[PDB]
């Protein structure tokens, strides 16, 4: 049903990160690409988004690929990399309302407040630390209503208390039906059998 | 059978020598240039390849 | 068939050295049998004088110049409609190549341009025109150059050429209407004579099979080089050791 | 969607202000430039004119072109435009739309001056700003595709140049003989719609290509 | 580590075996569009040639001006350069001779291309070569202290960008004038000597202040 | 006495005091990790103990000086991580690690990238290697250095954990002999609380 892969075969720069590898998703799962570093769970994930073309084998969304499939794809997702993805020029309250819908209050100094950033909506985005520029692009995750989560490195400069922040926010994503796909280093703390482990085959 | 018999007198192009003649040499070089830099890019990354597996295998035997 | 199995780049390796000393060898041959006719056993023209033959070393290279941006087109054209590097590799492989035939047109024509203007380089139709060829030219070099990436650099040098063969028209019209208004020029380009165009078209054969050996042994170059680990390179490597 | 990336875009260019002078200035400094370094003699500025103002015009478009596609790269925000739910085009169409109207709308603001500054008449003046107005979008729609071809690339030099200025030498020759032309009181109106032609023709074909190479750049 | 931050600059700047001939080709870029514009006739050519050359050499100052600090910036190198065992002055002498090197030498280089492309003589081509070793190194010596300031303020104002390209003034201004008093053949040393002069001004004193104006902006 | 004594700092920003009086001297040999929050001043307190930044009030002393004329003797025995690699991107590991001192000869080359986790993957640039190892490239200066001072921002960050446990062991033989690294993390570090000593930022 949800995202689906076929045959992933990505070798480029004269080396193989990984052959051969077809895993699915279904409704309300919770996935983490696992490896080292250099290992390649960046490009799988960005060929999981269509950023980067595969070589070979397909990606399917409601078993459609994805080059035509792209507007609902689009609608139905969102994907935080290791950049951050605002402008850096604004401040932080119009860089959140380039995203859908905030606003008006019922969405707005709220998504900023749960994220640990109540009291700088209207600072720009450099007077603030690497780590609150990421929460800003997290703070967008609790104001979508996409159903499918893809993040690279979301736990990147983030307290030991974002982390729990977080966490209970994405496992509440879990319950009702959402899929989500992170890259991370740092151990969770969430029990095994919650979180499934589609591992990067050599 | 040439319009200009004599030897010497070919060489002298109708009094528009020194014209002919560069647009000939600045011709020609450009060309030999052409052939021996990539034919020699042949050679050097065919050896390079070579000298790099020399190496390659020196260090998978240390 | 053998359009298939000629993307696998050991088997074109293997074709394009087949291909190379023949091809080469009849370039050589029809050009030295052309240059020998014209310069030697041959009139010349009766207002232009014994630089009239500069008309040889001028003419083929410059429309082949053109000709081999068409080739480019051509290349670049369905090395992005069926997403094929095979043929994105041809831009890079024919790009110096057509650098160098306008260069050398450029400079014939300057030179052959100097019995009458006086100057070496005046602004006149036609040079602009080959020049701005070897903008288009330096810029796919400066392109492929300039990325890291092969694939990448491949994929962006094919759409340059695509822009700059749908921009070309544009170009040759606009300078030609410089030309028409802003003063203007002799016809120094292609006067002919009834006696004289026969090597013309011996040479133009000529500069065509040797832009072929050219670029097919730069296609060999480049096949090479793309590929560094792949083992078809260490078989080729052992019969050479 | 459409309408918030123009105004995003517009926006983003304002805050920045600081880019957005250099062009302007080079300009000024150009059209300042000339006639004082040559001569005040009136007899060769009335021809001398329509060429250094649209080189002028060319190469301040020229600097100001850097900024359209190389911030968004290293921001990171390029890779979510493309994830928006409407097509890649239109989202460059809309970011070389607010790059026209952030610096090449300067440059009709000061063609007043610019006009003064040399001499020029009031039918002189229609046509150097008629011609600037035509011109300026089909500069930046034919300096977008060389732009979105050198994203990931770090040299923010000459190669922009070298890949833009061939592609723009035609409407560089033709508004310059609208200007000449105009110069000596005869009609002008083919010419005019020969830059029409050749901005219908760029905005039909530029953002088309751009998306294209953008996706080239990305991957 | 002076010689090896040039030599570092150098392989930064040009990146392959061939890649030295794109500012060649960029001022044959310059040098063409400008004809191709206000005429075919080497007479105004050789009237207007002061304002080609310096145009196009004001122009690939300021192309590669940026790169000489904003690149340093984002990637986060510029923090390590200035906490190197050396003084900051001679780190940014080195930075900006190192600039130097990629637009002046193409600039000393081409010089007799374009003396002959554009119509001038010999005294009007060592008149440019000689004016042009005495003034590009001033170019880049007097606009590196507006990207230095510029690329490290958030704030910043269009006023920032007054202390880069209008204090291009002087030296544009006495250089024109210099080629253009050349042009006829009328003695030039008057103008050279004051060239040299403001050369040696601008190397006492543009790393001493640039230094200071980098320290602030990082902050 | 400590060569490195940060003397009462004060550090307002926007109407807030990140921190106003903090005081401490680091004695050779040791292991301080500046901890805080998500929107305290753990990074405006390395960067100016490295004299970057001026202080509002206060300032830093090394060796009995302050930090405006021995300047020279201070960036020769300092080595400086920050959340930017500063690794210019386009050239490969190989030269990037070349233009910082020794590198070169393999007695100090092609070892220190090797010890990082990056064998095979010094000739290649660094626009195609990866986050991690485009940091892991920066980090990898710990084992050719010979500097006493160590200041990292963030050097476990994207990192797997066998390089964090390769980057604590080789920051454990530094802080055996005569060396001081201050490091901020968020993760706790795999070692014992009895050799790290933590400076919290106070209010
Ligand atoms: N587009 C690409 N396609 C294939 N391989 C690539 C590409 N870009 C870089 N590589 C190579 O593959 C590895 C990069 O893969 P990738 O960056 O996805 O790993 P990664 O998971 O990001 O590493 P990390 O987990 O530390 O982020 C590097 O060894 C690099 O040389
Ligand atoms: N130069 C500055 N630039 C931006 N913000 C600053 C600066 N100086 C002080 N601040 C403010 O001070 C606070 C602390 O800044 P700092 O960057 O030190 O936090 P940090 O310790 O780096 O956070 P993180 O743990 O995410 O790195 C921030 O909230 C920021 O708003
Ligand atoms: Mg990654
Ligand atoms: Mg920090």
């Amino acid at each position: 049903g949800m995202l689906e892969a076929r045959e992933l075969l990505c070798e480029r720069d004269e080396r193989t990160l990984f052959s051969g590898l077809s895993f699915t998703l279904n409704a309300g799962e919770w996935v983490q690409i696992t490896g080292s570093n250099g290992a390649g769970k960046t490009t799988l994930l960005r060929l999981l988004t269509g950023l980067s073309r595969p070589d070979a084998g397909e990606v399917l969304w409601q078993g459609q690929p994805l080059h035509q499939v792209r507007d609902s794809y689009h609608q139905n997702l969102l994907w935080i990399g290791h950049q951050p993805g605002i402008k850096t020029r604004l401040t932080a309250l119009e860089n959140l309302h380039f995203y859908h819908r905030d606003g008006d209050t019922a969405q707005c100094l709220e998504a900023l407040a749960q994220a640990g950033l109540a009291g700088f909506e209207d600072i720009p985005v450099n007077q603030l630390s690497a780590g609150q520029q990421r929460r800003v692009a997290l703070a967008r995750l609790w104001l979508t209503r996409a159903t499918l989560w893809i993040l690279d490195q979301p736990f990147t400069a983030i307290d030991v208390n974002g982390v729990d922040r977080l966490t209970q926010r994405m496992a509440q994503h879990t319950e009702q039906g959402g899929i989500v796909i992170l890259t991370t280093h740092q151990p969770l703390n969430v029990a095994e059998s919650k979180i499934r482990r589609i591992s990067l085959t050599q | 059978t040439p319009a200009f018999a004599s030897w010497n007198e070919f060489f002298a192009m109708g009094g528009y020598a020194f014209f002919v003649w560069l647009a000939v040499v600045m011709t020609v070089i450009p060309l030999v240039v052409l052939v021996v830099h990539s034919v020699m890019q042949h050679r050097a990354i065919l050896r390079g390849v070579a000298q790099q597996r020399a190496r390659e295998a020196r260090l998978r035997a240390a | 068939k053998t359009l298939h199995q000629l993307a696998i780049p050991p088997r074109l390796y293997q074709i394009c050295g087949w291909f190379i000393p023949w091809l080469a060898i009849a370039s050589v041959v029809v050009l030295t049998v052309g240059w020998i006719w014209g310069f030697g056993f041959a009139p010349a023209d009766y207002q232009q004088g014994n630089s009239y033959r500069i008309i040889y070393l001028h003419v083929p290279a410059a429309i082949w110049s053109m000709g081999i941006y068409a080739s480019m087109a051509v290349a670049a054209f369905i090395g992005l409609v069926w997403q094929m590097k095979m043929a994105n590799l041809a831009v890079a492989a024919m790009a110096p190549i057509g650098a160098v035939f306008t260069f050398i047109a450029l400079v014939t024509g300057s030179a052959w341009g100097k019995p009458m203007w006086g100057t070496w380089w005046v602004w006149d139709a036609r040079l602009t025109s080959e020049l701005v060829l070897l903008f288009l030219y330096v810029g796919v070099i400066a392109l492929w150059h300039a990325f890291d990436d092969r694939r990448l650099a491949g994929r962006a040098a094919g759409i340059l050429v695509l822009i700059g063969v749908v921009n070309l028209p544009i170009i040759h019209y606009s300078v030609e209407w410089w030309n028409t208004l802003h003063q203007g020029s002799t016809r120094m380009q292609q006067s002919i004579d009834p006696a004289m165009r026969s090597p013309l078209r011996w040479s133009i054969f000529g500069f065509l099979l040797l832009s072929a050996t050219l670029t097919l042994m730069r296609m060999r170059n480049l096949i090479l080089l793309m590929e560094k680990r792949r083992p078809w390179v260490s078989e080729l490597i052992l019969k050479r050791g | 969607m459409f309408w918030r990336i123009f105004r995003l875009e517009l926006r983003v260019a304002f805050r920045h202000s600081a880019e957005i002078a250099n062009p302007l200035w080079f300009f000024l400094i150009v059209i300042t430039l000339f006639p004082l370094s040559i001569g005040p003699e009136p007899q060769l500025l009335a021809r001398i004119a329509p060429g250094i103002i649209w080189v002028a015009a060319l190469l301040s478009s020229l600097l100001a072109l850097e900024r359209l596609f190389r911030d968004d790269l290293q921001d990171g925000s390029l890779e979510q435009l493309m994830l928006l739910p409407l097509p890649l085009p239109a989202v460059v169409l809309a970011k070389v739309m607010a790059h026209w109207m952030v610096t090449g709308l300067p440059l009709l603001i000061l063609s007043p001056l610019v006009a003064m500054l040399l001499g020029m008449d009031v039918y002189g003046w229609q046509v150097m700003a008629l011609t600037l107005l035509l011109g300026t979008p089909t500069l930046g729609f034919l300096g977008a595709p060389g732009v979105a071809l050198t994203v990931g690339l770090k040299r923010g030099g000459v190669l922009l140049s070298i890949l833009v200025l061939p592609l723009t030498i035609p409407l560089l020759i033709f508004a310059t003989a609208a200007m000449d032309a105009a110069s000596m009181h005869l009609p002008v109106d083919g010419y005019l719609a020969i830059l029409g032609a050749l901005l219908a023709g760029t905005a039909t074909l530029s953002p088309f290509a751009t998306a294209a190479a953008l996706r080239i750049s990305i991957q």
